[PDB]
């Protein structure tokens, strides 16, 4: 399950690692760059954790979820881990059964996959 | 050369490579930009010679000198006052209005008397058509450019993405156009044209030349630390050698 | 040369080549007469006796011992202890560098390693003084400007740096100078320049007189005379 998501994140990071020196020159660079940096900064943020506070992996997909698949874009990135810590208490009061299915089977089937999608985009509403 | 000092810059060497790199890659960028005002300026310049050249004109003295007045671009500021001054020694009468500190200050170290006030600080980014009316403006009004019998703009051709060439083009006044009221207008207006789009040209070449120099900053460092990695590895060795026959020398006492 | 110096009263040229070699010759016995090795293997001894040898050397109210000696660097590193040892011992210094030598410049001393007593404003006089410690001064902000010519060429140097860079190369050049007995191997006739033109042309070189000269003009001629000639047939 964590596999499925963590795929493109290990690459984004690469390109977040290639595109980060040229922050000081922000004035001339591309659109492409503009997303990757938005996308690299805030995946960096998201792996952020406190001390003695272990994830589940239940808990961890849908994080990485949220930021392979661009969903924390549009959240100013100053309060994402407000987000996470948020996010996972609206996955474990509404779409519960999410969490059980990735605990209990350990991987994603396509109906998980977009129901992560449908969930993460009802959270990200608001 | 102790290990610590070779480690030390090469790893400072390492830091100038890095960012001559990412210096020639923003250069590449900027270059697409530039490239678009050139070719609009290129455009009217083409069209508004064709009436000159339609109208078959032709031939003290004011020679107009264009640089970005910015660092790092290599040969630009010295080919443009090398060309400058093989003009001007053939007609040292002539005064000089200097668009951008870094020609200025090469036309002040050479030939200084020829100029009091140089235009400076505005030659930064392309072209702006406001920009370039002004500043035809301010050599009307100041340089009294209406009254000269003849005119020069000196520039850095963008002869191609890897290479630029210095190039000076005349400007017929009024009176020299008249061969084959309103043409002291159009003289004024072709000036603004003509300086727009030399200028154009000038920040395509520049930013042309600032990214073949960091290219070869980075290619340069690169070699450094090719050789200093060498260096750093002789270290080492040596470094563990006499660490290890000090040790040696105590356990055999 | 003492029996010389003493008895015979005489005034006595000693040269030596290759007093490290001397050195270097006790080590090898060091291990066999059961002494403890020193830094980097050398004998304990080699401090004192160095000084037993070399202060033997010496001139005094007798006589005098204008000596002359070569010294070896191994592996070109001049912080090894016999070297470096023996720097105290000397009046004079020449130090010759590989560095100077890769670049062509004969006979490869290195201008600002090298070193000397008498270079005092009360011995050479001012004039002396002043011309070597421009040269000098010329030749250090050259060796400080070297690693910004590499990245970034000369175009990028404040103007005077422009022009303290070229009088620096022709100074270096103009340094070289062909020896009788390299003519053997180098194929360039021996040439011999006398002090007083030496700061002539020197002093020459520094107030600019000769700036438009090519620089390879000044590349292995005595002399600024010979330098002037070399620039009519390089123009030829």
């Amino acid at each position: 399950a964590l596999k499925q998501v963590a795929g493109s994140l290990k690459l984004f990071l690469a390109q977040y690692r290639e595109v980060a020196a040229f922050a000081q020159f922000g004035s001339d660079l591309d659109a492409s760059t503009k997303q990757t940096l938005v996308r690299g900064e805030r995946l960096t943020q998201l792996l952020k954790q406190n001390q003695y506070s272990p994830l589940a992996t239940e808990e961890q997909v849908p994080l990485i979820y949220a930021g392979v698949n661009g969903h924390l874009d549009g959240i100013e990135l100053s309060r994402i881990g407000e987000f996470e810590s948020s996010f996972l208490s609206y996955l474990k009061s509404n779409h519960n059964e999410l969490l059980t299915e990735i605990r209990e089977k350990g991987e994603l089937s396509k109906e998980l996959l977009a129901s992560l999608k449908s969930a993460t985009e009802s959270f990200v509403a608001t | 050369a102790t290990l610590k000092e070779v480690e030390m810059r090469l790893k400072s060497i390492k830091n100038i490579e890095k960012i001559t790199k990412t210096m020639k890659i923003v250069a590449s960028t900027r270059l697409s930009k530039a490239e678009k005002a050139k070719i609009s300026a290129k455009k009217m310049d083409e069209a508004e010679q064709l009436f000159y050249k339609n109208a078959e004109t032709k031939n003290k003295e004011l020679i107009v000198a264009i640089t970005s007045d910015k660092g790092l671009c290599g040969s630009i500021h010295s080919q443009l006052a090398k060309a400058v001054r093989r003009h001007l020694n053939d007609q040292p009468n002539a005064d000089i209005v200097t668009i951008g500190d870094k020609i200025k200050m090469q036309l002040l170290r050479t030939h200084p008397n020829n100029i009091k006030l140089s235009i400076n600080g505005i030659g930064k980014d392309a072209p702006t058509f406001q920009e370039s009316a002004l500043i035809a403006d301010k050599l009307l009004s100041v340089m009294k450019a209406g009254t000269y019998p003849k005119i020069s703009i000196f520039y850095n051709d963008p002869v191609s993405s890897l290479s630029f060439e210095p190039s000076e083009k005349p400007i017929f006044n009024a009176k020299t156009i008249e061969q084959s009221n309103v043409p002291r207008d159009l003289f004024e207006y072709t000036l603004a044209n003509q300086m727009l789009t030399a200028m154009a040209q000038g920040y395509a070449a520049e930013i042309s030349a600032r990214r073949n120099a960091m290219d070869n900053a980075s290619k340069n460092a690169g070699d450094m630390i090719n050789r200093y990695s060498i260096l750093y590895n002789r270290t080492r060795q040596a470094v563990i050698t006499n660490e290890l026959v000090d040790i040696i020398t105590g356990a055999s006492s | 040369a003492e029996y010389f110096r003493d008895e015979e009263g005489q005034d006595v040229l000693l040269f030596i080549d290759n007093i490290f070699r001397f050195t270097q010759a006790g080590s090898e016995v060091s291990a066999l007469l059961g002494r403890i090795p020193s830094a980097v293997g050398y004998q304990p001894t080699l401090a004192t006796d160095m000084g037993l040898l070399q202060e033997r050397i010496t001139t005094t109210k007798k006589g005098s011992v204008t000596s002359v000696q070569a010294v070896y660097v191994p592996a070109d590193d001049l912080t090894d202890p016999a070297p470096a040892t023996t720097f105290a011992h000397l009046d004079a210094t020449t130090v010759l560098s590989r560095g100077i030598s890769e670049l062509g410049i004969y006979p490869a001393v290195d201008p600002l390693d090298s070193k000397s007593r008498l270079l005092d404003a009360a011995v050479v006089g001012q004039e002396h003084y002043d011309v070597a410690s421009k040269v000098q001064e010329t030749l250090q902000t050259y060796k400080s400007l070297q690693d910004i010519i590499a990245i970034l060429g000369m175009d990028e140097l404040s103007e005077q740096d422009k022009l303290t860079v070229e009088r620096a190369r022709k100074i270096q050049r103009f340094l070289s100078q062909p020896f009788a007995v390299a003519e053997v191997f180098t194929g360039i006739p021996g040439k011999l320049v006398r002090l007083k033109d030496t700061v002539a042309s020197f002093k020459a070189v520094l107030e600019g007189k000769y700036d438009n000269i090519p620089e390879h003009a000044f590349y292995m001629v005595g002399g600024i005379e010979d330098v002037v000639a070399k620039a009519e047939k390089l123009a030829a």
